[PDB]
RNA sequence: GAACGCGCGAUACUCUUUGAACGCACAUUGCGCCCCUUGGUAUUCCAGGGGGCAAGCGU
RNA sequence: AUUCCCACUGUCCCUAUCUACUAUCUAGCGAGGCUGUCUGAUCAGGCAUUGCGUAAGCAGUAGAGUAGCCGUUACGAUCUGCUGAGA
RNA sequence: AUGCCUGAAUAGGGUGAAGCCAGAGGAAACUCUGGUGGAGGCUCGCGAAUUUGGGUAUAGUAGCAAAUAUUCAAAUGAGAACUUUGAAGACUGAAGUGGGGAAAGGUUCCACGUCAACAGCAGUUGGACGUGGGUUAGUCGAUCCUAAGAGAUGGUUUCAAAGGCCUGACAGGCCACCAUCGAAAGGGAAUCCGGUUAAGAUUCCGGAACCUGGAUAUGGAUUCUUCACGGUAACGUAACUGAAUGUGGAGACGUCGGCGCGAGCCCUGGGAGGAGUUAUCUUUUCUUCUUAACAGCUUAUCACCCCGGAAUUGGUUUAUCCGGAGAUGGGGUCUUAUGGCUGGAAGAGGCCAGCACCUUUGCUGGCUCCGGUGCGCUUGUGACGGCCCGUGAAAAUCCACAGGAAGGAAUAGUUUUCAUGCCAGGUCGUACUGUCUCCAAGGUGAACAGCCUCUAGUUGAUAGAAGAUAAGGGAAGUCGGUCCGUAACUUCGGGAUAAGGAUUGGCUCUAAGGGUCGGGUAG
């Protein structure tokens, strides 16, 4: 499995003819601060590898989700 | 409960990083550091405290041998 | 705590170690008394270099 | 103080065959066969580890770049650089020494 | 002669694996090479089938 | 290896008792105390081939000592009384 | 008797050899004292002996087949001391009565039905009988390679015509050397976790990943057009052509000792759950709180490089070794073994609580967290030191280096050890048991030992009834008889500066000791 800080390097993969499905998981945990949040990660598998995108801001979540192509399936958690 | 080796261990590592310190502080210079190791490599020092102790006692020596002579030769 | 060599060695290699120990001792103690039963060194020894031999032959 | 045994069909203490011990995310401890450890690979004069060199085992060599198995000067990847520097010299003090004595000779046989 | 199968041999109440036994090995159903042909995207790949492999300082 | 001295002993005078095992028949077949350890601790018990006479509990202002102040919390072995008791 | 090849084992306790360090005696040599160090024909539990697997040479009588402990209730069944369930008592006690393997056995594995025979009583039980079910691999082995040795060809490469390759609008040229067999413990490309059956698992299912071979496409580089750069250097890189020929590395290699580090186990604190005990005391005793292969970033002792030039000799290990053949010191390069963070991955696994049903009767909600410790056991590893000795088996296999053959440009030049993308992986073993072998908790012991228990296994073995002590003498016999009372001490760091309950202020000289600003009366 692989990680990928990259935004547009997951949308370029959710893109290609051979995609099958998403999944969108979501995790409460706590940072350092101690005041808990709420992480998602975001994960499509290419030809050989399961990309996976961690995104600890619910707005990007958000954004991100919104910028999903609408023939894509995606599986919550 | 503990064998002489590891205690023997302890002391002289104990011993040299304390050697160590006082030349890296300007305490002890190249020379009296050199003595130092010899003397504590050769069971010469049995804790930090008898160590410290040579030290001041030699300072004191090395400080008085000098009017030593005239200081006996005048009595 | 045993090691596990130690109890393995224990279980398996200690009654035949016994035994030819026991054996060696025996036959030092028996032989210790006996002539005829010296190093080489010691013959070479006994033996003399050539000189010593034309010595003792004259 | 659970007690695990090998996995494959060796059941002797062989170096081939060694078992570490690890806690798999089932909450049990289980074995596992360790490799052969890769060797450094040596230099051809003077039998020290090659610097700059990757430490692989002999068929991994082939699925990686030649960067990671050799060292741009003359005889990276074969030879240290101190070899490499005495080779130097000692081939051009041969062929100045060669010179000298080829001189030597031209006047010794420029007599007759 | 033997092994495995349904007197017989996958056409089994044509002739499997062998055996003097023959491509090489063999206490293994192990390893090859050559020629034709067929199929799966196919000039390369993979597989199936058929048939084989015990010159001269002379005149 | 042998001989003398002291001490001990069922070797003996001189045998006796207990435990375990064995032997026999039947159905079938058939030539109070102590050491170590464990029940969380007391109490009460198990094991270790008998392992080798004052109960439990409570009280005292008496009590080695542990734990509060410069007359005084608390814990407390041991001792005393209920107790020739308890079994 | 002597061997050879490839593996396993060569342990523990005690003692304390060279060498080294600090002292005292002596002009040296040396000799004592303390420590260190960890060696051996050292000890402890002509001769004999000298661990082990695979391969390979020269009368219903004797009696009960002997492995201890059984008891109560219920179920099945014609029939129960022996079958099953529950309760009690007891045992193995990690060096097992526990879980696996090689060889060997061959269905003994699982289910259903049965007691004619067998399991030396019985039996409703079975390693019995009858009928069925069961063994799934690109990644684990064999298959490949060679070892001692065996063995074709004409005794093991020998007076053998013993074979492949290359060049060129049939001739020429290059090279030497022998088949094959021989290891399921040697060498070797690659798979992990969870779940699943009556019986199958690194093989099946789900998820996740690697290895080898092949054809190809795209991006990038190959910067004027033609095989790239940087750093003094060690060396770094997204690439960055390389024939014949000649080399180098890995494979690939004795044994022992202490020291350092990682992981698993053991020990342990807080907290979040569940369980036990509670006449009295006990914030108490037990158990859950886990993270695989693989992948990305980062992380090194050693070694090496540059500056520099050292005696007033310094550095330095537990172990006295190193330095003008370049130390101490200052600054750098490298191997990624091994830790850390992250993806895999919480969705898994675990511990709880609640709500549904004469039924596959599964639904829902929480917690799965933060630390410490070591003469501890198991294992891996690094730098050393000691001793023996052929510089310590071979081969398959992969990689690199010298060398400079050849090739490369104007409507897609050459290369593709950089990145991404496509396809495939056959035959045999796999159920079960098991002379050689693997794993291995805690407490007491406070002297290997023995004793007790946790996890896990047992209750198997025909059943019922009925050595110790001793008064007196003492060989007269026989051949011989660790725990209560003292005192001094005592561990790690940081601190400099004469102390550390007092009234703290503490020497001379010698680089710096936060910045800045500010000086009168009169003309
Ligand atoms: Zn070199």
């Amino acid at each position: 499995a692989r990680e990928i800080t990259d935004i547009k390097q997951f949308l370029e993969l959710t893109r290609r003819a051979d995609v099958k499905t998403a999944t969108v998981k979501i995790n409460k945990k706590l940072n350092k601060a101690g005041k808990p949040f709420r992480q998602t990660k975001f994960k499509v598998r290419g030809s050989s590898s399961l990309y996976t995108l961690v995104i600890n801001d619910a707005g990007k979540a958000k954004k991100l989700i919104q910028s999903l192509p609408p023939t894509l399936k995606v599986n919550r958690l | 409960r503990l064998p002489s080796q590891v205690v023997w261990i302890r002391r002289l590592r104990v011993l040299r990083r304390l050697l160590a310190k006082y030349r890296d502080a300007g305490k002890i210079d190249k020379h009296l550091y050199h003595v130092l190791y010899k003397e504590s490599k050769g069971n010469a020092f049995k804790h930090k405290r008898a160590l410290v102790e040579h030290i001041i006692q030699a300072k004191a020596d090395a400080q008085r041998e000098k009017a030593l002579n005239e200081e006996a030769e005048a009595r | 705590k045993v090691s596990k060599s130690t109890k393995k060695f224990q279980s398996k290699h200690l009654k035949h170690t016994l035994d030819q120990r026991r054996k060696e001792k025996i036959q030092k103690k028996r032989i210790q008394g006996r002539r005829g039963n010296k190093t080489d060194q010691e013959k070479a020894d006994a033996a003399g270099t050539r000189e010593q031999q034309q010595l003792k032959k004259s | 103080a659970q007690r695990v045994t090998f996995r494959r069909r060796n059941p002797y203490n062989t170096r081939s065959n060694k078992i570490k011990v690890v806690k798999t995310p089932g909450g049990i401890l289980r074995a596992q066969h360790v490799k052969k450890l890769a060797t450094r690979p040596k230099c051809g004069d003077c039998g020290s580890a090659l610097q700059g060199i990757s430490t692989l085992r002999p068929r991994q060599y082939a699925t990686v770049s030649k960067t990671h198995k050799t060292v741009s000067r003359a005889y990276g990847g074969s030879r240290c650089a101190n070899c490499v520097k005495e080779r130097i010299i000692r081939a051009f003090l041969i062929e100045e020494q060669k010179i000298v004595k080829k001189v030597v000779k031209e006047q010794t046989e420029a007599a007759k």
